[PDB]
C-alpha cells in the first residue's frame, strides 16, 4: 500500500517515450480518475475493490509520469458532490484515504528520498477531523521537497475553489491589503488552491464521459482536453502515451492561442490603466500628453503601487495558509 | 404553408429525443479569414427549430463578436428562408448570445470586483460570497448554464469558453462547422440525449 | 548675366569632395547671403555693385552645389524688412531682380537642359507688379523640371510665412475642408511656402552675424547652423566645404535628435487620440476596452477621416496656389 | 552685508555693458545622465544678478522640465548663498521659465487651433490672423522675445527652441555649461553687447 510503484519502462514503452520526448512534453498533467465503480461491476467485485484498484492505478500512473519526466500531476480523488453517495460507499472511500495517508507517513523519509511534495486541495473542513489531521501531516512533511509534485483534489470542486479565491480577495480589501480595483485575473489565479503550480498542460478524463464535473475549470481553460473511454483502474501506459500524443499535436495552435489570450489581456489592462490615468488627467485640468511625460510616471506609479499592494496581500494570504495548528 | 410542415418536422425531431439541451454553446476553434456565417447561422436556426432555448456562439479571437451584425443578418435570413421583423429580431437577440474570451474569466473578475466593492463599502461580508451567490453575480444572471457544447475544428480545448458555467456541460466534438449538415448536427443531439448524468451519485 | 556658372571643380576641390561624399551629404542647403554692403565698402565700390557681385556669387555657389551633388538650395534674397532701406538701394535691388529674372527667360530652354526648377517664395504681392509678372513667368516655365531646385526667398520673412500658413488652414475650416482639430505640426508644415521641399540640412549665414533675421525659423529648427565670418560676395568653395564638414560632424546627434522629436510627436499624438476615443467611450456608456476591439476601429476611423479631410484640403490649397493668371 | 557688496558688483557689471539682454535663453544641447543643476542654477542667478529680467532654460529631451523642482531648489539655494522664501520663490517663477520642444512648434499649433476654432464659430475671419495677432496668441503673451541665447554643448542647432521667437535672437555658443565660470558667462554678455543690430536697414 504505497503511493508509487517502482517499475521501469519496458523496451517498447521506453522507445516510444524517447521519440515523443524529442518534441514538446507536458510539464503538468491533470487526471479525472473516473470509472472505478463500472470497473468493479465489470470484474464482478465489490465497489470498495474498484476504488482500491483505482488507487493502485494512480500509484502506477505516477511512476509512468516520472519515467516520462512529467514531474507534476493533479488528480481528482473526491468531489464535494460525492458526499451525496451512500454512507457505505463514502465510509469506504474515507477509510481508503485514511489508510493510504497514514501509510504515506509510515513510508515517509522515502518521500525525502525522491523529493516528493504532496498537496491536498479542496474544502478540507468537510472531511472527518481525523482525516484532516492525517492530510495535514502529509503536506507539512512533504513541503520543501522539490523533485516532483502530486496534487490530490479531495473534497474539491472548482466552483468552491473559485468562490474561495474571491472570498480571499474580499478578505484582502476588508483588511486594507487590497483595493477592489486591484482584483485581476492574475490575482484570482494566485488565490486558487493550485496557486503553487502552473496550469495543467493536459486534462485527462477516463471512462468515456465528455464532461469536466467541476474540476479545474479555471486552470484548464486553455488545456488540451483528452476524453478516453478506458475505465480508470484499467488505465495503461499507452492511454497516457496517447494523451501526450494528443498534446503534441495540439501544442502549436494551443500555445499560440494561450499567448494571444495573454497578449490581449495584458493589452486590455494597459488600455484600462491609460484610460484611468487619462480620467485623473481630464480632472485636475492637466494635459493628456506633454514633454513632461506626466501620464507615463502616473502609469508607472499606478501599476507599481498596485503590485506593492498585491505582493503584500499574497504574503499575508500565504502566512494565513501556512498558519496551521492542524498538523 | 410548407414552412409550417418544416417547423412541424423539426419540432418532432427535437421532441423525439430522450432529452434536449436548454442552452447550447457553439465553440468554433478555427475561424477562417472569411468567416462562414451561413454555416453558423444554420446551426443556430436548427437549434431554435428543434426547440433549444438559448444558443451561445463563441470563438477565441472574438471574430463573431466583432461581426455580430453580419451574423444576426444571416441568422434572420435563414430564419425566414425554409422556416414582423422586429419580433423575429427581438427573439433572436433573446435566444442568441455571441461570446468571446472576456465573457469567461474576465467576467468572473468583474463580478469579484463588484462584490469586493461592496465589502469595501461595509455593505457585504467576505463570508457572504458562497458558490450560489457568485453564480447570481455573474453576467449569466438567470440564464441556465450550457448543458451541451458543440466544439468544431481541430483544437482539443474549450479555449476559454465560460469556464464557470461548463462544470457539467457535455462537450461533443465535430471536425468542421463548414458545410455542416442537419443530420450531422442531429447526430450530435442524439449523442447528448443518450448521455448519462449522475451528478456525483 | 546668368543664374549658374559652368566651371568644373579643380583638383583639390574635386579630391576633397570625393572624400566627404563617402559620408552623409546634405540634400538641401539654405543660405542667408549677408554682407554685400560691407563688401562694397571694403572694395571701395558702389552698393549696387556689391549686390550685383552678390548675385554672381550665388550663381557660382549653385554650380559648386551641383558639382557636390547637392540638388536643392534655398537663399535669402530680399526680406520684407529690407523695404525699409532707402529708395535708392531698394530701387537698385528691384532693378537687379528685374534684370536677372527676365534674363532667366531669355536664357530659358537652357533651364530645360539642366532640369532647373525655380521657385520664388515670400509675400510677393508687395513687389512691383512688373516684377511679380517676371517672377510668375519664372515658376511657370520651370515647373515640372526635376534635376535641381532653387528656392529664392524674395519679399520674405518667416513670421509672415507662418502667419500665412495659419491663415491657409483657417481658410480651410471656413470652407468646410478642415476641422480646427485637424490642425497639426505636419499640416502647418504642408502649408508653408517651402512645402514642396524637405527642411534644410544646413543653414549658412555669412558676414559673422549670429542671428537668423526671420529666415526659415520653422524649417531650420533642427538644421545644422553655420555662421561664417566671410562676406557673401567673397564666399569660396572652401567656405561651403567647411559648412558641409560641420554638417557631417553634427549629423549623428542631429539625426538622432530629429528622430527622437518625431517619435515623441507621433507618440503624443497617439495619446491625445486615444484619450479622445476614451472620452467618446466614457460617454455613450461603452467600455474602455473589450474583445470587440471597439477603441481600435474608432482610432482607425478617427485618423483615416482626419487624413481624408487633410488630403482634400491640401488639394484645394494646391489648386488655389496653381490658380494663377499672373503669368 | 557682504551680500550687498556682491549684489552691487554684479549690478555694476550689467550696467557697464553697452546693452543687456532683457530675456535670455539657455539651450543645453547635451544633458548628462545626472544633470548639472548647480551649473544651470548659477547661470540663472548670474543673469538675475546682472539685471536680466527673464531666463528660459531649455533642453531637447525635456529633462529640466521633468526636473523642474530640483532646478528651482538649486536656483533658490544659490540665490541665497553668495547673493521671505515666498517672495524669492515667486520672483524666480516669474523670471525663470523651463522650456522643452513642445513650447515651440507645438505651441504655435495650439495657437492655430485656438484661432481656427474662432473661425469655425464665425467669430473671427481668416484674414484677421496677421503677424502681430499670431504673436499675441502664442503662450509668450506679453513676455519679450529672447534677445540672447547662450547655446552650450557640441550640437550646432537650436534643437527646436522657440522658433517663432528667435527671429532676431543673437545665438552665442559655448562648449560646455559644466563648471561654467562667471568670467566666461560675462564674456558672452560682452559679445552680445558689442553686436550690431540693423533690423533690415
Ligand atoms: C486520494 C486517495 C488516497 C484515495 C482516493 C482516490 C481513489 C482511490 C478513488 C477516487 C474515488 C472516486 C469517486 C473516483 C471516481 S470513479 P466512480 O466512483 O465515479 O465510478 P463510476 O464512474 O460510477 O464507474
Ligand atoms: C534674387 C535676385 C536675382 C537678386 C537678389 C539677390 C541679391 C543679388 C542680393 C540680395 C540682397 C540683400 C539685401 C542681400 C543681403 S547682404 P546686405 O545688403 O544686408 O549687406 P550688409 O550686411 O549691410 O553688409
Ligand atoms: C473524484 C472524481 C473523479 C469526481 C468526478 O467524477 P464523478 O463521477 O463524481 O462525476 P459525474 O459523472 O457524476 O458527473
Ligand atoms: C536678404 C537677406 C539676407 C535679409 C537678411 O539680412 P539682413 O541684413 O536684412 O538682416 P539684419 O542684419 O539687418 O538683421
Ligand atoms: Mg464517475
Ligand atoms: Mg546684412
Amino acid at each position: 500500500m504505497s503511493w508509487i510503484k517502482e517499475g521501469e519502462l519496458s523496451l517498447w514503452e521506453r522507445f516510444c517515450a524517447n521519440i515523443i520526448k524529442a518534441g514538446p512534453m507536458p510539464k503538468h498533467i491533470a487526471f479525472i480518475m473516473d470509472g472505478n465503480r463500472r470497473y468493479a461491476k465489470k470484474c464482478q467485485v465489490e465497489r470498495q475493490e474498484g476504488h482500491s484498484q483505482g488507487f493502485n492505478k494512480l500509484a502506477e500512473t505516477l511512476r509512468w509520469c516520472l519515467n516520462l519526466g512529467i514531474l507534476e500531476v493533479t488528480v481528482y480523488a473526491f468531489s464535494i458532490e460525492n458526499f451525496k453517495r451512500s454512507k457505505s460507499e463514502v465510509d469506504g472511500l474515507m477509510d481508503l484515504a485514511r489508510q493510504k495517508f497514514s501509510r504515506l507517513m509510515e513510508e515517509k523519509e522515502k518521500l525525502q528520498k525522491h523529493g516528493v511534495c504532496i498537496r491536498v486541495l479542496g474544502d478540507l473542513h468537510l472531511l472527518p477531523l481525523d482525516l484532516q489531521e492525517l492530510i495535514a501531516q502529509a503536506v507539512q512533511a512533504t513541503k520543501n521537497y522539490n523533485k516532483c509534485f502530486l496534487n490530490v483534489c479531495f473534497a474539491y470542486t472548482s466552483r468552491h475553489e473559485i468562490s474561495n479565491a474571491v472570498r480571499e480577495m474580499a478578505w484582502g480589501v476588508e483588511q486594507g491589503l487590497l483595493d477592489p480595483s486591484d482584483i485581476s485575473e492574475s490575482l484570482l489565479d494566485k488565490c486558487l488552491y493550485t496557486n503553487r503550480s502552473p496550469h495543467p498542460d493536459i486534462l485527462i478524463r477516463t471512462s468515456g464521459e465528455v464532461r469536466l464535473s467541476d474540476f479545474l475549470l479555471w486552470q484548464t481553460s486553455h488545456s488540451c482536453l483528452v476524453f478516453q473511454p478506458v475505465l480508470w483502474p484499467e488505465y495503461t501506459f499507452w492511454n497516457l502515451f496517447e494523451a501526450i500524443l494528443q498534446f503534441q499535436m495540439n501544442h502549436s495552435v494551443l500555445q499560440k492561442a494561450r499567448d494571444m489570450y495573454a497578449e490581449e489581456r495584458k493589452r486590455q489592462q494597459l488600455e484600462r490603466d491609460q484610460a484611468t490615468v487619462t480620467e485623473q488627467l481630464l480632472r485636475e485640468g492637466l494635459q493628456a500628453s506633454g514633454d513632461a511625460q506626466l501620464r507615463r510616471t502616473r502609469l508607472h506609479k499606478l501599476s507599481a503601487r498596485r503590485e506593492e499592494r498585491v505582493q503584500g496581500f499574497l504574503q499575508a494570504l500565504e502566512l494565513k495558509r501556512a498558519d496551521w495548528l492542524a498538523r | 404553408l410548407a414552412a409550417a410542415h418544416h417547423r412541424m418536422r423539426w419540432r418532432a425531431d427535437g421532441r423525439s429525443l430522450e432529452k434536449l439541451p436548454v442552452h447550447m454553446g457553439l465553440v468554433i476553434t478555427e475561424v477562417e479569414q472569411e468567416p462562414s456565417f451561413s454555416d453558423i447561422a444554420s446551426l443556430v436556426v436548427w437549434c431554435m427549430a428543434v426547440g433549444i432555448s438559448y444558443i451561445s456562439v463563441y470563438d477565441h479571437q472574438g471574430i463573431f463578436k466583432r461581426n455580430n451584425s453580419r451574423l444576426m443578418d444571416e441568422i434572420l435570413k435563414q430564419q425566414q428562408e425554409l422556416l414582423d421583423k422586429d419580433d423575429q429580431v427581438l427573439n433572436c437577440h433573446l435566444a442568441v448570445k455571441v461570446l468571446s474570451p472576456e465573457d469567461g474569466k474576465a467576467d468572473i473578475v468583474r463580478a469579484a470586483q463588484d462584490f469586493c466593492q461592496l465589502v469595501a463599502q461595509k455593505q457585504k461580508r467576505p463570508t457572504d460570497l458562497d458558490v450560489d451567490t457568485l453564480a447570481s453575480l455573474l453576467s449569466s444572471n438567470g440564464c441556465p448554464d450550457p448543458d451541451l457544447v458543440l466544439k468544431f475544428g481541430p483544437v482539443d480545448s474549450t479555449l476559454g469558453f465560460l469556464p464557470w458555467h461548463i462544470r457539467l456541460t457535455e462537450i461533443v466534438s465535430l471536425p468542421s462547422h463548414l458545410n455542416i449538415s442537419y443530420e450531422d448536427f442531429f447526430s450530435a443531439l442524439r449523442q447528448y440525449a443518450a448521455c448519462e448524468q449522475r451528478l456525483g451519485k
